[PDB]
């Protein structure tokens, strides 16, 4: 049945009987830094099983007025098992990722919701001259953000989700990896990312390659508004690798 | 009367009385 | 509910709080809510067991309910997990409920020793098996707003028990007469 | 090479567990673990289908597991006792119908099938108490008696003379006596379980009573009157021997109350009826 | 030629010491006397390199200094007391949660090294004391009980069915009874000593008490009050078979307190605790 | 030259310019465990050099009144970077190490350590009955236990270094993998032990596979005693594999 | 000394009078300096020895400190030696310390039988060792004025046992309980 | 069943029992 | 164990026990 997953990673298993295929970002796969592009001579370590399986984040719950959530990557994950022990012990880090985003509600709800994986999201702040936006800000961990909830301070990032909190158009969002959750449709999303950047490790702490955006383009609409409709997100490193160990990076 | 068998490492098999259910436990499989 | 066919299920339903624990048991054989089930009872003839343990789980709603369920096991050496995100660090399933009604866990074996003991001994206590709503229990209007649960339980092709003994889970204390 | 069959009866590695083979990262829409109880099938996924597993060699047998293991153990069917208290001549000898439902402890290992046919082998371990002080020369008889022979009714009948049943002498001091019986049912296993009667009437008997009638275990004290008193017990160990079960069945849950019935005793408090422990609730381990 | 095996076993030549060689004056720079204990390793330094020896033919065999040898002869582990005084319901009957750490002549032994695989033989000598004049017809029944398995609570428990137990009935006057019984861990090896706990935190049991449970024997007198009261006591003896040890250590210096630990007293003058005796000064032999 | 060794692991590298050899203990060296020894089924995590690296523990005194010092692996590596981490996310691990126990004075100085491995040290209590050492006293840490200080506690272990702290003689310790470190000859002693155990894997946090004791045979004697002479330990593990990874355990 | 570590350990230091002797003890495998060593323990649990003992001895002072000493072995039927010139009449090895701390001499099995008993029984006393200053324990200035030894001992290629019994070197007086 | 050997000096090196542990002492070396 | 000879009149010569004290009366001559 082409509407049918299982995903297994390390300990792991993800199921769902509602798919709408996968999408393999720009159409490869995660894989190991070889040596012809590796520059940091140090042999790497990779927790293999135990770092690579799905994680799952907070819940988020989806009702009439959502505005979006997101979530940076690989800083979702810092307080993960292995795998966020592995990116404060070292200096660099390497991974791809499989995101699976969870949204069930019924064949009587009606509701769309764009799940976007993109890579170097650097947020912009509005009307506030060359502020950028804060550390602590783009680094709010499993709990990701909430559009349109943020008590107003600084350097905080746009919360614009029609200028996707970087001042270019949401309908243009379908240009980076990406999949709809059509409540009528499917009840999952599945995007596997490789890794993305111009170097070919990087600090885990300072720079995030990928953010997951979601953003809700058709309104949740049923006459039963009293059940709760969550949105669970899990994600799971692939070929996580880390090098330059030391003692344990303590932030903020 | 019993079962000979060689290979040398006999196993011969006896059984004492002539009825088949005075012998021991059955063999598996 | 001992006495009743209803000790067989567990009940779900719309949640108002997010990754609340549907049970929580032992995950050794012969321990209390798996010692009654026919695994549990043979296991209980034998002094030691080994391999891995396959869980299943049957949803029994409408065919309009939907739900999303996270089966876990917690290894041992730890206590039991206190929310969905201690359990998911473990090993675990995702269970999407839909046209296939029944979903498995396999609870590996992972064990220092090659066995354990089948009784309740510390040393050779295998873990817990937990289970948390991974998103919610949604209905459309009119539908029953509760649905029931079956749990199975069976051993996998590694399976082995070892070391003939009397069982403990059945009696006489008299005399059976004529 | 059955030499090679011996040293596998002698290690006990006959029926050998399989492997668990390495298993990787998967990423499709087969999907094992979903399945449908509703069929009647259990889901046939192993541990390589979930998890991600390493090449691990099993080592483990089931050799013990077999049913001839299970049920080849010898355990009491029976205690016999013939004690000595006023009157020899009608102390000194005794009955027995035999049945194997008496005893709780194999009672419910054979009865985890619905048929069974085996041979087995009876072992007797009779024990004189010295009431008085001595014992004298004890010597005790054994005999089978189908159904159908004449039963002895005095120390003295004529039916110990056991012209054509086997009785088995046994004297004081010397092994525990011990025989062996062939599969004696007239049907071609015997039954466990027995959902019929024997007529059409609501007086008709039933049950396995109606087909497990086995005859009588008769025995007295050869010995004639001694001044002091003893007591003896015989206590009777049955095994089963070449065996083979059908049809599997659930296990006694509650206490037995009677032979050859499936009736039980229900309390007020049924949990403590069965072995089922009560829990706190569904998430106290 | 396997006989040739068998004959070396016959006369206890399997392992045979080496010869001494003839050697000679020697002038060198090489000097063998000579090493570095901080090493660790001892040095190989053997009599031809220090004297000057003859040639002399070592018929000397080390068969008896083998494991299995050291460990394989029966050592008395238990002494089991069923004494009749005033109630034989209550006394004919008793349990003893099996352990090698009781005795210590045995335990010692195998307490030299860090782990152990073997199979037993078990031995029992029952004896029985006629405290009124007579002993009656005896018959003991001693019953291994699994952990896990019910343990009898009176002298008429169902558990004494043995319906699937493993259970030794010996008669007055026969021979002492024997059993094997095979390699029992959950593990490899047996633990002689387990630097480990059960839990993490400060009431957990420490030692060899947390893998060693080997279960209980239970044992009882089978035949019924006699009128004269007895005093049965059974010596259990234990024997390693087909023996392999790893990791030897120091033998126990002081005396044994209790059963799964090392735990020892140590008086006001300590050289008393020891076996070592002191010496009047450094030139007294 | 036999007097001098450079031990590289990891990214760290041990020097001693006056060594009495290296000890293997058992004569076996640590390797990986095999497939058919294994029985956890699942495929375990092996950090590689990220954790099969040299930690150095804490500095112990050695003056002319010390009685001794022991620590307990893997215990004693508990708090050390990544190996640390790994022995409480999962219930199995399995390791073996290279110890190198370092002390240097001059050669006006004179004193002998014996620094022996000794596998499965169960410790006795002294006339307390019964009562066995407490899982506190015999998990230390990196700090160890300093024979000859403790404030008697019910639950402490035996601190007779004569008696081996488990009522045999100190003299047989030599029946185990050890070295002297004889001030006049050595500076340094090297010991590489294999996973001892008579199970394939087991519980770090429970069980205690060897422990590391250092007694001073030969008192420390000078003619400048204000000179200060530590002992430093410097231990890493080979070959460290974990299995049956979940939430990280918190002791006591 | 019982009691400390210093029960292992003999004191050397500068003489004032030629030739001292420094230590003395019977070479028998079981007999008292040497029965609780791991050969002397051993030795303890069967009736009979035979073969060569190897005795080793490593010197603990400082790097400048030199010293010559005789350790000598004395055959059976006659007194231990009185002096340094009656002790290395018999078999001996002069020890020179130096970089090499550790020196090994070996007491060949010299006896009119193939073996001995174990316990202390005369017919069968295998003789002694003594050891002595060959010539004198020199230090420089600034440097500790005493030295410890420590001595070892093991068996060699012809060492054997015979007749297992059991020990008397370790008892129980009464029950060890749980 | 046993292992007969031959050179002639048989050694009939039988086993009474079905299972290993009820062997005698094991061969050294 | 035993030497099994042969011409028939075979002379099953078998010693029982696996030690060499254990056998009875020598052979003369
Ligand atoms: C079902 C089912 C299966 C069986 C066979 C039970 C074997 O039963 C016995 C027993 C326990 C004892 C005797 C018996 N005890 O002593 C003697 C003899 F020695 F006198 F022959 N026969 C005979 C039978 C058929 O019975 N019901
Ligand atoms: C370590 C270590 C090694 C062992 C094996 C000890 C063997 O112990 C026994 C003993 C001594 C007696 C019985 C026993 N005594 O009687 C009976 C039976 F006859 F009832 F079976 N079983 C059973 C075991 C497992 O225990 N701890």
């Amino acid at each position: 049945s082409d509407r049918i997953i299982q995903i297994t990673r390390g300990d792991s298993t993800i199921t769902s009987q509602d798919v709408a295929n996968a999408v393999v970002g720009y159409g490869v796969w995660p894989h190991y830094l070889t040596p012809q592009d590796a520059t940091a001579i140090d042999k790497p370590t990779q927790p293999d099983t135990s770092s690579n399986r799905f994680y799952t984040l907070d819940s988020k719950m989806w009702n009439s007025t959502s505005k979006g959530w997101w979530w940076k990557l690989p800083d979702a994950l810092k307080d993960m098992g292995i795998f966020g022990e592995n990116m404060f012990y070292h200096f660099l880090g390497r991974s791809g990722y499989t995101v699976h985003v969870q949204c069930n509600a019924s064949k009587f709800h009606q509701g769309t919701l764009l799940v976007v994986m993109i890579p170097e999201h650097q947020l912009a702040t509005v009307n506030k001259g060359n502020v950028n936006a804060g550390y602590k800000y783009t680094h709010p961990g499993e709990a990701g953000r909430e559009v349109g909830t943020q008590v107003e301070n600084e350097k905080q990032p746009s919360d614009d989700n029609w200028l996707n909190f970087d001042g270019t158009l949401l309908g243009n969002l379908l240009i980076f990896p990406h999949q709809f959750i059509n409540l009528r449709s499917n009840n999952s999303a599945t995007l596997i990312v490789p890794y993305v950047n111009a170097v070919p490790m990087d600090s885990m702490v300072r720079h995030n390659n990928w953010s997951l955006v979601i953003i809700p383009v058709c309104q949740l609409q049923s006459n039963n508004i009293s059940n709760i409709v969550p949105i669970t997100v899990s994600i799971s490193p692939m070929c996580a690798e880390f090098s330059g160990a030391r003692a344990k990076t303590v932030v903020q | 009367g019993a079962q000979v068998s060689r290979q040398s490492i006999n196993y011969f098999n006896i059984n004492y009385f002539k009825d088949a259910a005075s012998s021991g436990a059955s063999r598996l499989d | 509910n001992i006495g009743n066919v209803s000790m067989y299920t567990v009940t779900l339903s719309p949640q108002t709080k997010l990754a609340e624990e549907i049970f929580a048991i032992k995950v050794d054989i012969a321990s209390h809510p798996l010692a009654t089930t026919l695994i549990g009872e043979i296991a209980s003839y034998f002094t030691h067991w080994t391999g891995s343990l396959r869980f299943s789980f049957m949803f029994c709603g409408t065919a309009n309910t939907t739900l999303k369920v996270l089966l876990a096991y917690t290894p041992p050496g730890i206590g039991k997990p206190r929310s969905r995100k201690e359990a998911m660090l473990g090993t675990h399933v995702v269970w999407d409920v839909g046209l296939q009604s029944t979903v498995s866990l396999v609870v590996p074996w992972i064990s220092a020793s090659q066995y354990r003991f089948t009784t309740p001994d510390t040393y050779s206590s295998a873990g817990y098996i937990t289970c948390w709503y991974q998103t919610n229990f949604v209905v459309p209007p009119n539908t029953p707003n509760t649905a029931e649960m079956l749990c199975f339980v069976s051993g996998c092709k590694d399976f082995c028990l070892r070391m003939a003994r009397d069982t403990d889970l059945h009696k006489q204390t008299g005399p059976i007469t004529q | 090479n059955p030499v090679e069959r011996y040293v596998d009866e002698v290690l006990n590695e006959v029926l050998v567990v399989p492997n668990i083979n390495q298993s990787h990262p998967t990423t499709s829409n087969a999907a094992p673990v979903l399945d449908a109880a509703e069929t009647g099938h259990t889901n046939k996924i192993q541990p390589e289908d979930t998890i991600e597993t390493r090449y691990v060699q099993s080592s483990q047998t089931l050799d013990e597991m077999s049913v001839e293991s299970f049920l080849g153990r010898s355990g009491c069917i029976h205690e016999s006792v013939l004690d000595i208290v006023d009157n020899y001549n009608d102390q000194s000898f005794t009955k027995w119908n035999i049945n194997l439902q008496e005893m709780a402890q194999i009672r419910r290992k054979f009865e985890m099938f619905t048929y069974a046919r085996f041979d087995s082998e009876i072992t007797m371990v009779p024990s004189v108490a010295a009431k008085d002080g001595h014992i004298g020369h004890i010597v005790m008889q054994y005999m089978y008696v189908p159904p159908g022979a004449p039963i002895p009714t005095t120390r003295d009948d004529y039916a110990w003379q056991s012209g054509t049943n086997a009785s088995v002498f046994w004297q004081h001091g010397q092994p525990f006596p011990r025989f062996s019986l062939p599969f004696l049912s007239i049907a071609s296993a015997y039954y466990m379980f027995y959902d019929g009667y024997d007529g059409d009437t609501y007086k008709s008997r039933y049950g396995t009573v109606v087909t497990n009638d086995m005859g009588t275990l008769c025995s007295r004290i050869v010995t004639s009157e001694q001044l002091h008193k003893v007591k003896v017990v015989t206590r009777i160990y049955h095994k089963a021997k070449h065996t083979k079960a059908w049809c599997p069945r659930p296990p006694r849950a509650v206490q037995y109350s009677h032979t050859h019935t499936t009736n039980y005793k229900l309390s007020s408090e049924v949990h403590n009826d069965v072995a089922i422990r009560p829990r706190t609730n569904l998430t106290t381990v």
